[PDB]
RNA sequence: GAGUCUAGCUUCAGUUGUUAUCUGAUUGGUAUUGCAUGCCCUGAGUACGUAAGGAAAAGGAAAGGUUAACCGCUAUUUAAACAAAAAA
RNA sequence: CGGCGGCUGUUGACGGUCCAAAGGUAGGAAAAUCCUUGUCGGGUAAUUAUCGUCGUGCGUGAAAGUUGGUCCGACUCUUCACAUGUCGUUUAU
RNA sequence: UUUUUUUUUUUUUUUUUUUUUUUUUUUU
């Protein structure tokens, strides 16, 4: 090429929302479909930055349809899900998590860097407020009055800054016009959380940090080196 | 019809359509008249407008149904089914003809 | 539609004496049918019919008293007609676009 | 709208039963209501006494009509109506007659509304 | 030295065609028209003419046709269907 | 086993004369042939295109294969009917 | 919600609309 025919050509050209896939309606949306699994069974996927910008379109609306907790929801749920393990998943892990976050459960990282192969651009999709994140997420609800109480009581030019939005959070004593001195106060049972229904074992479980632990050894591996597999196969050459 | 000649028009007519909008709302009715079909299209808001009388209704579910904007059911509309052909000129895949194909298989 | 006159054609002027005359239909169109054979005429008929008449009734009903209309002069297997009510007018949006001769009888 | 090589049905009580237009002042096939055109008789009665070549002037459309009160009038059959001498040439019309007709043979009319 | 807005030049066709004397306190002294198809109306049944017959100065309007612009209305086609509650 | 015609007189059955083995038979006939508009009739707002017919305008011509009842048709042409962006005049995915 | 004529509007200006260029700098 010339390089000069890319900007002779675009001019006057508008934008397209919805970026272009190899081949037919019915099969980029199968892709899409499928790619929106394989993001729920992962954590974080790599893929090319074109399409990480387009997949979190769907990324945002399945979990923002997965909280409705209706049967009309349902349905559409239902119709952007393949496998039952990450159904299974949005339904008992990622639904208890985003209880308190208005939107915006997923982010795009660019690596400023190209394809050995293809000299192509690279980027992460990973979920927000996950463990071994790329960087950390900011609190919400209960959490972010409290931060925000933290930093009024900080020094005072937080106390100035959050002068006028801490009135509306309630964080404002009227009666003495100072800020509140117990932040515990304002605590409320969430969603998440388990309401009330209202030993000498030999057999019992260990506390541990992600699940609990079981008094007896297993010789298992992980889930994850269980099952091995060849990744690729040579093909020789016939001359 | 004529504010100079002082002449006046009654049409009567049953109505097939509601275009409802903001200010450019309308409203179509369909009759006969010696076996001949005439449909006119009025709108809501027109200061031309003597009287409007409504001779018989149909208060029903029906009519809420079709007064109202539903919304899909499902996102299966994405698919597409209508784009799903086969070019004149490209290579030959299983028993389809040149054109839309079809689902069933 | 029709450049010259065509051969005489006693059944469908039957048929729309008798249509027009018990059914009182707002939008009423007949054609012959050349699907049915290009070289027979005056035979087999198709057209589009609609009346107040079909309003709050069920699509069995609706097409009984068509069938029960038609045995009445004899030609009940010999109308392919589409009918349907008023207020579902826009189900017959891909039926009026086509073409609709005007036979002289 | 209307256009060359085409049928149109005769509203008066004249006998003639359909005609095809020979002529129109137009170029795009766009024409309108009260617009005068020149007819050829296809079909005729046992008791008529039409001429070969008819003059009339375009009465029904079946196009829909804008008026300018933001309107619009729309019909089932195209159809006219013979003129000579500046006067139709039968006594009564057929069907209603559309508002949107300069010409005073619409007075013959039954409903001018409809 | 630098930012903005601009003078001059340039621009479809084409031209050089404008103002003596000067209301005595008496309602004051040129003024944005270059241009042009057809049919209808006022002027007008007037000028003209035994009769038949039948003009112009000016303006006003309904078709057809060309160029350009635009999406308020209509027609064709087509897309979208997601975050008001700090108890969330 | 190549083919088969002149003058002249009354629309003209008939009469004169030259030549020759014999002097186009019948049928078809504006033609796989003359002429790229022969008269009249049917179709269309227009038909010289095409069918029917007349048999003169030039002319073809019988086991050289002529004519053709019925049946038959990947053989020319006239004409009727449905849909149709072929179109005036071009749009959207 | 977008495009288009099959819809709508204009048929005026030409010292006008518009524009890439401040020029007393006669040897960068």
């Amino acid at each position: 090429g010339w390089s000069k025919v890319v900007n002779f050509l675009n001019k006057g050209v508008q934008r397209r929302p919805h970026r272009r896939l190899p081949g037919q309606p019915h099969h980029q949306w199968n892709m899409l479909k499928t790619q929106l699994d394989q993001l729920v069974r992962s954590d974080r996927l790599e893929l090319t930055l074109p399409r990480a910008h387009e997949l979190q379109q769907y990324a945002e609306e399945l979990v923002h349809f997965a909280k409705q907790n209706t049967p009309e929801s349902s349905l559409i749920v239902e119709s952007m899900i393949f496998t039952p393990a990450a159904r299974r998943k949005l339904f008992h892990e990622l639904c208890p998590l985003y209880a308190n976050r208005p939107f915006f459960y997923t982010r795009v990282v660019n690596q400023h860097r190209l394809r050995m192969r293809d000299a192509a651009p690279m980027a992460y999709l990973e979920f927000v407020d996950r463990p071994g994140e790329i960087r950390p997420a900011r609190p919400v609800g209960f959490e972010r009055k409290q931060a925000i109480w933290e930093e009024m009581q900080a020094t005072r030019r937080g106390r100035r800054q959050w002068w006028n939005h801490a009135k509306k959070l309630g964080l404002i004593d009227e009666e003495t016009g100072d800020v509140i001195s117990d932040i515990n106060a304002l605590r409320r049972p969430s969603a998440a959380e388990w309401e009330e229904s209202d030993s000498p074992s030999p057999y019992k479980m260990v506390a541990a940090p992600k699940r609990a632990l079981e008094p007896f050894f297993v010789d298992l591996p992980p889930p994850t080196e269980r099952y091995r597999k060849q990744r690729y196969v040579f093909k020789r050459f016939r001359p | 019809l004529s504010r100079s000649q002082q002449t006046f028009a009654t049409f009567q007519g049953y109505c097939v359509e509601v275009r409802k909008k903001r200010l450019n709302s309308s409203f179509v009715l369909r009759n006969s008249y010696e076996g001949i079909g005439v449909e006119q299209r009025i709108p809501l808001y027109s200061p031309r407008i003597i009287s409007l009388k409504v001779v018989s209704s149909c208060a029903s579910p029906t009519q809420d149904f079709l007064l109202e904007r539903h919304k899909p059911l499902t996102r299966d509309y994405r698919y597409k089914w209508k784009y799903n052909f086969r070019g004149r000129w490209s290579r030959r895949i299983g028993k389809h003809k040149p054109g839309i194909r079809s689902v069933e298989k | 539609a029709h450049k010259f006159a065509a051969p005489p054609c006693p059944n469908l002027l039957l048929l729309r004496k008798t249509i027009h005359q018990r059914l009182q239909p707002i939008l009423f169109f007949l054609k012959n049918d050349v699907t049915m054979g290009n070289y027979v005429y005056d035979q087999h008929f198709k057209g589009v019919l609609c009346s107040p008449l079909f309003e709050g009734k069920s699509y069995k009903e609706i097409y009984a008293m068509v069938d029960r209309v038609l045995e009445d002069i004899g030609l009940s297997g010999r109308v392919k007609l589409y009918c349907e009510p008023p207020s579902l007018l826009h189900k017959m949006k891909y039926h009026v676009r086509k073409h609709w001769p005007l036979e002289k009888g | 709208g209307l256009w060359r090589q085409s049928i149109v049905r005769c509203a008066d009580n004249t006998g003639v039963i359909k005609a095809c237009i020979i002529g129109i002042r137009n170029k795009y096939g766009t024409g309108k209501i009260g617009a005068r055109i020149r007819v050829s008789v296809r079909d005729k009665t046992p008791e008529c006494t039409a001429p070969k070549m008819p003059k009339g002037v375009i009465v029904r459309r079946r196009k829909e009509t804008r008026r300018k009160d933001g309107s619009y009038i729309k019909f089932d059959e195209n159809a006219f109506v013979i003129i000579q001498k500046n006067k139709a040439r039968g006594t009564k019309i057929k069907g209603p007659v559309p508002m949107e007709i300069r010409h005073n043979c619409k007075t013959l009319a039954r409903w001018i509304f409809a």
